[PDB]
């Protein structure tokens, strides 16, 4: 298509609208209720441009590009006298009734209505009459209303509601009393709520959680980070200032969580600015514990190292790969393990044997939205891959999309292919121990145990491909519901099989993998996605290592005296008693941690790691995609006494004093040259981002704003005298302004979005290639390995139909968004939003038990008996009994296992 | 009654053409008259109008083509099928086909409404049919078409 | 709190019957409602988002849409009189002042016993028999200040 803007000539796609063809091009329209994500609906008028007929025409009409199509030989004028003048008048529109409040009002620096103001020119009032006012609504612990600054241009209801699927959020009232909120006080129910804080233009929706701490933009200090409250790897930019973490601000991943996080990766990084947290090594000796500064303390950990005869060390899942890795060099290959469950890594390498040598190609988080057809088998994925649901979302979404581009009508007009696309839509089959959030789109929803789950998989593979095992003892009722899931299945030009690590049961991930099988011996271009647990679960299984019950083995027999664990609770994927046990026998235990942990009362010494904020590293995504997070602040500048390192720079001097009895801390390239030589499964994390010494015409990239204010009296408190500026010698990036952040930047990391004249987070716009697309110059993180040229065999193990024991419970998981998460559920504002831990029980169990809703019921796991109160579920099996994953005393790895004496208290 | 008749339901005079009338009856908002957001109260929500393209001729009311008519139109359409289209064009030498109900209201003698071809002078509707202004006033101005 | 009745309910699903989409319905419900209590409550707005299958927020938007599905309770009759242009061509001001006086309410307003609540209204389509009220469900025309109190005292 070729269009005319203003007598310059431009080519663009026809398929697209004018305003975001424009966007596209670096030519500025203000707008307000058109949305990248969302599509056009032309209510705020905001984007008036003049279109003329032909070259030949002056007069022209007034129109507005989110709404007109980007045709070939369409002449437009933005810079038109008239669209400048009506801009402006919509501008003065919405100033009339807008509260006098941009001092007090936490958008303040980063408002999109105040840009659009700045940018139509519109500086003086001539409006004299009285504004209207609204009462505000509690929404709960995250977002805050502030409904008098609302502009009414419908950002937030087609979002929460046609985007995001939530129902308790709408428009209410009329003419100009339009109020936007809930129907009455309350928490927002969506798990993606939290996005919009960014969707809202003004500052209605605000980030409580940063409101409570609040500080403008320019006075941030941002760094581009990945999310590590789950498996997904969103890209997120934390910004901190005064040495503790404010807020979590989406960063822009074309491929990956493009606009949108979710509610836990949000407003669950308030761990970091826990007062507990260790800040500096500490030795215990007799009930003493005495501080150290970093080179006595690994002067004393060396030689203390060097007098035992064996060390192993325990990774974890929640620290990256030059973590775990320095550790594996620190103890040797024979003495590292993993620190997870056995049943939980023989489902982790499962997965991971399922996704590089499965011959079905793993779709990123952006590209799970063009699947036709998606079958979910034993993973809450809203619980515990949040963004993975909201994909399946849209991509539920598809079909109405379908019969849309049958009618000709554009891909941008969302009003008229949600009113072409009624309720029709792509078929979604979700299996779980019971009800989940997707059960609102989902064409069936099968609650059953995870042996019945996995027996329904196999049935569908085995109905799809007579090659694939059958199952033995299927009701006419299940098989008719089969047969449907088969004919759905069948007929999909991209089924997507969706499974993971949180059911609990290897044959569901079998039965995953087997009808990803049967449809691609169909010529189907059918996808496979696995969910894991943990923000770096995908890594340490690449890595490999044994099992937390064979160190535990070691500990306890007495092979090995000297532990390392490295950034793990080891209650989560353990027993606590033998844990307890084991570690009281070692008689030296050294914990590399930023939280405080249960284990650390047995600690000879605790090495203050830093957290993601104060760190620098690479977490392997639950696709296999790479992808590098670097530290925000120095958390050293502030108080001088905190000795925080990362946890590999900690092992790799211990190693280096170890052997050459000499401290070397390290530079963060040469861990990564490590990984990717002794490792070659691991050598993709070297492109993941450029090393220390990437520039951009000689300079570094800047972590903070051109105008971050306070250089000279920040720490004047303290000291009068400015400090050194902290050096970045691990990464490109500078502790300081001194940098580049240009939007034209050849880079794919991007701190902090921020151009001139847009300081909101529509500023993303700039670092795009085309609108809504993907960065510039390509998304940040490479894919660890591509799709297998041959396939894995039918896994004929097919598991017996659940049959209940008396006196025995079988244990369905309860994942939460908010709790199920270690780190998330230690934030202080996920303590109100999360629930009380309730034990799910069948009506006819409850009945047989003698037991109501909300009585107390003691039951002993490993010879220990806690007591909850029951939760009466309707769709939970009969036989099982319902926990909640991932809260205090209850771990995940209690998933599948049974549970005896089930009393009343 | 047309339905006890045969006139609406099922097999509609023996023709085999299926057709059911229903009343939905309003609450209360001028923009419901608007033909798109008429389409929106229909389906239960609010009545915000709707972008065209596309008309509702192609994907209207649930998405189904759907004509949206006024009730004096559909009560124009039986005396042209019944009386033919010839007799429709030649009752006005107008540019406009057919009659028209045109009314007069205010403080007019006789505020009422009357069927007239199109083409007839407003004055001749406000003198003749309306009987001119009260007494003691004075006519000023005139809407000719509504608010 | 609240719970629909049983005639309520089914003639909830009978209008749910005329349609090819149940929130199709929404409108005739809170009418049923209303009529039922002389206005729509809070739990109303529950119940029958639950009966409708479509959520509260959709319900509670339609509602506060629509001027004449009452939120707030009101008094035993609804006074609605006109306040568009032909009735204000034909003197609707002298029949609100009649209407003031003799209720001591503003437009609005329910009066103290909530026998009566004032309610001015768009065009009802009577302009030529202009001043024009719409009590409960009676239109009355060719209104003038004197028989007010007459037109009032025969609603109880
Ligand atoms: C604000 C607004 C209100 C309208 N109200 C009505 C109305 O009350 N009755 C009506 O028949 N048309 C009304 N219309 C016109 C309709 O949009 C539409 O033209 C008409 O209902 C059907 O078209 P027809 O005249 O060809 O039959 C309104 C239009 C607008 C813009
Ligand atoms: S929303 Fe924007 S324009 Fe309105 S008070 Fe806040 S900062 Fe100012
Ligand atoms: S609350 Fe925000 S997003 Fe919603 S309509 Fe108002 S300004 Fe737009
Ligand atoms: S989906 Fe996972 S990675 Fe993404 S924001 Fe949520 S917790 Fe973080
Ligand atoms: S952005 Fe086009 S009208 Fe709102
Ligand atoms: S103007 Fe009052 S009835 Fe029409
Ligand atoms: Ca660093």
């Amino acid at each position: 298509a070729t269009i005319h803007v203003d007598g310059k000539e431009y080519e663009v796609n026809g398929a697209d609208n004018l305003l975001e063809a424009c966007l596209s091009l670096g030519l500025d329209i203000p707008y307000f209720c058109w949305h990248p994500a969302l599509g056009s609906v032309g209510a705020c008028r905001q984007c008036a441009v003049k279109q003329y007929q032909n070259a030949e025409d002056t007069r022209g009409r007034l129109v507005m590009s989110c709404m007109t199509p980007a045709s070939d030989g369409t002449f437009i004028s933005i810079d038109d006298e008239e669209a400048k003048q009506f801009r402006e008048s919509v501008v003065e529109w919405l100033m009339t009734n807008h509260p006098h409040d941009c001092p007090v009002c936490e958008e303040g620096g980063n408002c999109h209505l105040q840009d659009m103001t700045v940018m139509t020119g519109h500086s003086f009032r001539r409006y004299r009459f009285t504004k209207r006012t609204h009462r505000n609504q509690d929404l709960g612990p995250f977002i805050s209303h502030e409904m008098n600054r609302c502009i009414a241009c419908y950002r937030c209801v087609r979002y929460y509601k046609d985007y995001a699927g939530g129902t308790d959020l709408g428009v209410y009232g009329a003419h100009d009393n339009v109020y936007f909120g809930r129907p009455e006080d309350g928490t927002l129910e969506s798990e993606f709520s939290g996005n919009l804080v960014e969707i809202c233009p003004t500052g209605v929706f605000t980030d409580k959680t940063h409101s409570e701490r609040y500080n403008r933009k320019w006075d941030m200090q941002f760094a581009p980070s990945i999310c590590q409250q789950c498996s997904i790897g969103c890209n997120i930019s934390p910004g901190e200032r005064y040495g503790e973490l404010r807020r979590i601000e989406n960063r822009y991943n074309g491929t990956v969580n493009h606009y949108f996080l979710c509610d836990r990766g949000r407003f669950g990084y308030g761990y970091v600015n826990l007062k507990d947290r260790p800040r500096q090594p500490v030795q215990r000796r007799g009930d003493d514990f005495i501080t150290l500064n970093a080179e006595q303390a690994m002067q004393g950990a060396a030689d203390i190292l060097r007098q035992s005869k064996k060390v192993i060390g325990i990774g974890s899942p929640r620290a990256s790969v030059e973590s775990n890795f320095a550790l594996r060099e620190l103890v040797g290959e024979e003495n590292f393990y993993t620190g997870i469950a056995h049943g939980e890594q023989e489902r982790l390498q499962l997965a991971l044997k399922v996704l590089r040598e499965g011959g079905i190609y793993t779709p990123a988080l952006r590209e799970i939205e063009s699947y036709d057809a998606v079958l979910v088998l034993g993973e809450d994925v809203t619980q515990t891959g949040a963004r993975v649901a909201l994909a399946v979302r849209q991509a539920v979404k598809g079909k109405a999309r379908e019969m849309a581009a049958a009618q000709k009508v554009a891909d941008w007009q969302i009003a008229a292919i949600l009113n072409i696309g009624q309720r029709a839509k792509h078929p979604l089959f979700v299996t779980n121990v019971d009800d989940t959030r997707l059960d609102d789109i989902a064409a069936w929803t099968y609650r059953a145990p995870v042996e019945d789950q996995a027996r329904l998989g196999f049935a569908i593979a085995h109905a799809l491909d007579n090659s694939a095992p059958a199952v033995d003892g299927i009701e006419p009722e299940l098989q008719s519901k089969i047969d449907v899931i088969v004919q759905a299945l069948a007929g999909a030009k991209k089924p997507l099989i969706i499974s993971g690590t949180n059911a609990g049961s290897l044959e569901v991930i079998q039965a995953a993998a087997n009808v990803a099988k049967a449809l691609k011996g169909r010529g189907a271009d059918v996808g496979i996605t696995m969910i894991a647990r943990s923000v770096n679960s995908m890594g340490l299984g690449i890595m490999g290592g044994g099992s937390l019950e064979e160190a535990l083995t070691e500990l306890e027999t007495g092979r090995a005296d000297a532990v390392v664990v490295l950034e793990n609770d080891l209650h989560r994927h353990a027993s606590a008693t033998r844990v307890n046990a084991a570690l009281a026998k070692a008689p030296l235990v050294m914990v590399v941690d930023h939280q405080r942990t249960a284990i650390m009362e047995n600690a000879h010494l605790v090495l203050s790691a830093a957290s993601f904020a104060e760190s620098d590293g690479t977490v392997i995504n639950n696709e296999g995609r790479a992808q590098r997070f670097f530290q925000v602040y120095d958390p050293a500048y502030y108080d001088s006494k905190t000795v925080m390192l990362e946890s590999w720079r900690w092992l790799h001097s211990l190693h280096s004093t170890l052997l050459s009895r000499e401290v070397d801390w390290t530079q963060l390239d040469h861990v990564i040259d490590a990984v990717v030589a002794k490792i070659p499964e691991l050598a993709g994390i070297k492109d993941a981002a450029p090393d220390a010494t990437f520039r951009i015409r000689g300079q570094k990239l800047a972590r903070e704003p051109h105008r971050y204010s306070g250089r000279t009296a920040m720490r004047a408190n303290i000291s009068v005298h400015e400090p050194r500026q902290p050096q970045d010698i691990d990464t490109m990036f500078t502790f300081s302004m001194e940098g580049n952040n240009q939007p034209t930047a050849h880079r794919s990391q991007v701190p902090f979005a921020w151009a001139p004249g847009w300081n909101s987070p529509q500023a993303w716009n700039k670092f795009q290639d085309e609108v809504g697309g993907k960065l510039r110059f390509g998304d940040p993180g490479v894919r660890l390995f591509e799709t297998s040229e041959n396939g894995l065999d039918y896994f004929t193990s097919v598991p017996a139909r659940f049959q209940p024991q008396d006196g025995k419970w079988r244990i369905a998981p309860y994942y939460h968004l908010f709790g199920s998460d270690e780190l998330s559920q230690r934030a202080p504002v996920f303590q109100s939003r999360m629930p009380q831990p309730y034990i799910k029980l069948n009506p006819a169990d409850a009945a047989k038990l003698g037991v109501n809703a909300g009585t107390r019921v003691s039951f002993s796991y490993d010879g220990n008996t806690v007591t909850l109160p029951v939760e009466i579920a309707e769709g939970l099996t009969a036989g099982q009994v319902g926990l909640p994953m991932g809260m205090s005393g209850i771990a995940p790895v209690l998933a599948g296992a049974h549970l005896e004496d089930l009393k009343e208290a | 009654e047309a339905t006890e008749a045969g006139l609406l339901g099922k097999n509609i005079m023996g023709t085999g053409f299926d057709f059911e009338l229903f009343v939905h009856t309003g609450a209360g908002r001028y923009i419901c008259g608007e033909e798109t957001a008429l389409i929106n109260s229909l389906e239960g929500r609010r009545a915000n109008p709707r972008s065209k393209p596309p008309f509702p001729a192609t994907s209207g009311a649930w998405g189904k083509p759907t004509c949206v008519n006024n009730v004096e139109t559909l009560c124009n359409v039986p005396a042209i099928l019944a009386n033919g289209v010839e007799w429709y064009q030649n009752i006005s030498k107008s540019k406009d086909a057919g009659t028209k109900l045109m009314g007069f209201s205010g403080r007019v003698k006789n505020p009422g409404l009357w069927e007239l071809p199109f083409g007839t002078t407003a004055r001749e509707i406000l003198e003749d049919y309306a009987g001119g202004m009260r007494d003691g006033l004075k006519f000023k101005a005139w809407q000719p078409g509504g608010a | 709190a609240f719970e629909l009745s049983a005639a309520e309910r089914e003639a909830i699903e009978h209008e749910m019957h005329h349609y090819e989409d149940p929130r199709a319905a929404s409108i005739e419900a809170l009418k049923i409602v209303q009529k039922q209590r002389g206005w729509v409550p809070d739990g109303a707005i529950h119940a029958i988002a639950d009966v409708l299958g479509i959520p509260a927020s959709d319900v509670e938007g339609v509602a506060t849409f629509y001027s004449q599905i009452f939120r707030q309770p009101v008094g035993r009759h609804v006074i609605r009189y006109c306040d568009s242009v032909v009735c204000h061509i034909n003197g609707y001001q002298g029949i609100q002042a009649a209407l003031e006086k003799k209720l001591n309410i503003k437009p609005g307003q329910t009066t103290f016993d909530g026998r009566f609540t004032l309610l001015p209204t768009c065009c009802l389509g009577n302009c030529d028999k202009g001043p024009n009220m719409m009590i409960d469900e009676d239109t009355h025309a060719h209104l003038t200040p004197e028989a007010i109190p007459e037109l009032l005292e025969r609603y109880k």
